[PDB]
């Protein structure tokens, strides 16, 4: 009774990772994008949760620049406006996968977030930049009464039996001890 | 003048009348006593005074009234600008031998006046907090050995607690900055042993294990800095495979450590004590963390299965006191969830009290998840926080508390709230409740939750049915395929 893994994504840019990571209740593998017709897509579902496209947080400056037309994250917002605000998904829920945090964190210490838009006003940390991106993606939808939406900033780490990648919480508490201690 | 600048003592020190220049020092330091700020229009005068003072330092100091020069180099050391006029070789070594913490430049030492030890330890920690080349040199000049010897060796001594406080703070400031200092303190010194002996002498574990919940105020401070440096030693050198000679002192550290969570501090420090104690409990080895669910039992708190669990109820009360702060969560409620996870992940009969405290039999009221004000509605809302570590520890805390099953997890929390955890490591079609965990079918609820399509399979309670007032005109979503690529 895993009801709806309506999966999609920007295929070989972040979504190769999600199609590699999606292998009383059981679940099927179905409908990654195929090119079926309306006789097969009459009801894609009964109005149940679509696990949303990947947003790799790295196409925000990696523009699909055939004419430097638009960065691909704004195209992602456009197709999100197509997907989420359809009347055929009236009472649904939407699970955001903000994917590939690592190079986003690597690039916030680089060329700033003017590449999204100059409406951005955060102080170029990871936290407020990701908060702004979450804020744009959530308030791109407006009604939120019958459709509640859940956002997930994943890391796409190697989740195996090694916790050297778990150093970040220890660095945070060490640096917080360093900031909290002062001269006297 | 009367409250003169460093410019006046600059042309006053060249007329080196000793009582007059110590009068100038003793009138300067009381004016600028504890002010952490300064003026900027006299900056090169302060730099030249610093050069003159380290000329006096590296040439050697007076027999008596040296505490005046120590007080002035402390009160000038608090400036941000005069770091490079202090961080030299012979200056640091002079401050070390007046601090009696150097490896060389030492006789069989005179019985030290503690005043110059306070001022010299203050000078050392001020000098290492700024000026990173002084940190590199204090690593290079090998200062940690006499510090470790001193903190180990007042098992039988009588020092003022300010001395031990600033000494431990210097040890912490060294170990928080140079990886060579912490790798020297952990392995080739085995300082965990002696620092835990200092932890005992701060605590004073005895029969009557805390009916007197007050712990003294200064002792909470030095024990707090002890817990700081003890976390600072073993954070990266954790070994998931250990031996009995290694892990025996670890288990002893745990057995004395369980006393720390129970008691209360003075003032409002009782939050900060646990706020570093649980951090120390974070990186301890998993196979010998089982003293929480194995302490002594008596008639104080009601137990669950042969063993008291009042430390776990104290951990849950600390979690409820520590959750609704929302400013800096990744440093406050990450190790608590990690400790409760690795407490519950290894032996069963603690997870039953944990389950009874965090997963009551759900009445399934007309509220959703994450909309109420309780434990479940706080932390499953926390499950989609924008920090990776808080989600990674809270979703694992609720994946262990559901005994690692694909049902009985979304039944309590919601696929819409835990699909990220399931996408991380959960979908394998392997069916792992780890065998030994309590396979009870009786998870039928109090108000007897309705059928599998009545409740939301991704969210909580019954809300409505979809109206769908439409006919014809299908196949709208056709834009994503040519832009995915």
């Amino acid at each position: 009774r895993e009801v709806k893994l309506l999966l999609l994504g920007a295929g070989e840019s972040g979504k190769s990772t999600i199609v590699k990571q999606m292998k009383d209740l059981h679940f099927k593998m179905f409908d990654v994008g195929g090119r079926s017709e309306r006789k097969k897509w009459i009801h894609c579902f009964e109005g149940v949760t679509a696990i949303i496209f990947c947003v790799a947080l790295s196409d925000y400056d990696l523009v699909l620049a055939e004419d430097e037309e638009m960065n691909r994250m704004h195209e992602s917002m456009k197709l999100f406006d197509s997907i989420c605000n359809n009347k055929w998904f009236t009472d649904t829920s939407i699970i955001l996968f903000l994917n590939k945090k690592d190079l986003f964190e690597e690039k916030i210490k680089k060329s700033p977030l003017t590449i999204c838009y100059p409406e951005y006003a955060g102080s170029n940390t990871y936290e407020e930049a990701a908060a702004y991106i979450q804020c744009q993606f959530e308030d791109l939808n407006k009604r939120k009464d019958t459709k509640e939406i859940y956002t997930h900033f994943t890391c796409a780490t190697d989740t195996k039996n090694v916790q050297f990648v778990f150093d970040a919480v220890t660095d945070v508490i060490i640096k917080n001890n360093l900031k909290d201690c002062g001269l006297f | 003048g009367e409250f003169m600048e460093p410019r006046a003592v600059a042309d006053a020190l060249e007329t080196g009348e000793e009582d007059a220049v110590t009068e100038a020092l003793r009138s300067f330091n009381r004016e600028h006593s504890q002010s952490f700020t300064f003026d900027d229009a006299q900056q090169e005068d302060r730099k030249r005074l610093a050069k003159l003072l380290v000329s006096v330092l590296e040439q050697g100091l007076s027999p008596k009234h040296r505490v005046t020069w120590l007080q002035t180099i402390r009160i000038l050391s608090r400036d941000r600008s005069c770091l490079d006029s202090f961080a030299s070789r012979q200056s640091l070594h002079a401050l070390a031998c007046y601090a009696d913490i150097a490896i060389s430049e030492e006789p069989i030492p005179q019985p030290p006046d503690m005043d110059v030890l306070l001022e010299s330890l203050k000078c050392l920690c001020n000098l290492v907090l700024s000026s990173p080349t002084a940190q590199m040199l204090a690593a290079e000049a090998r200062l940690v050995v006499r510090l470790a010897e001193r903190v180990g060796l007042y098992r039988k001594r009588s020092y003022p607690h300010e001395v031990q406080f600033f000494d431990l703070r210097l040890l912490f400031l060294l170990t928080a900055l140079r990886t060579d200092v912490r790798q020297q303190l952990f392995q080739e010194l085995h300082g965990v042993r002696l620092l835990t002996d200092a932890l005992e002498l701060t605590l004073g574990v005895a029969p009557k294990e805390n009916p007197l919940v007050i712990l003294p105020a200064q002792e909470t401070e030095r024990a707090m800095e002890i817990l700081k440096v003890l976390f600072n030693i073993t954070f990266d050198s954790v070994k998931r495979e250990v031996d009995e000679e290694d892990a025996a002192l670890y288990r002893y550290l745990g057995t004395l450590l369980r006393h720390c969570v129970m008691a209360d501090a003075a003032g409002d420090r009782t939050e900060e004590f646990h706020g570093h104690t649980v951090n120390l409990l974070g990186n301890l080895p998993l196979k010998c963390l089982d003293v929480l669910l194995a302490l002594e039992l008596h008639e104080g708190s009601l137990e669950f299965m042969g063993v008291n669990m009042d430390v776990i109820n104290a951990l849950l009360a600390f979690l409820e006191k520590r959750l609704h702060q929302t400013h800096r969560l990744k440093e406050c409620v990450a190790p608590v969830l990690s400790v409760l996870t690795e407490c519950a992940r290894m032996h069963r009969p603690a997870r039953k009290f944990l389950k009874a405290q965090v997963l009551p039999p759900l009445r399934d009221v007309r509220t959703r998840p994450e909309v109420g004000d309780l434990l479940r509605n706080k932390l499953v809302r926390l499950m989609t926080h924008l920090d990776t570590d808080v989600k990674r520890v809270a979703a694992e805390f609720l994946f262990v508390l559901c005994s690692e099953s694909v049902p009985r997890f979304i039944k309590y929390t919601g696929y819409g709230n835990a699909a990220g955890l399931l996408a991380a490591r959960g979908l394998m079609a392997g069916g792992r409740p780890e065998g030994q965990y309590s396979e009870d079918e009786d998870t039928d609820t109090e108000e007897y939750r309705e059928a599998k399509a009545s409740i939301n399979p991704v969210t909580g309670r019954v809300e409505e049915k979809p109206p769908n007032p439409m006919e014809g005109m299908t196949e709208e979503q056709k834009e994503h395929e040519a832009m995915k690529l």
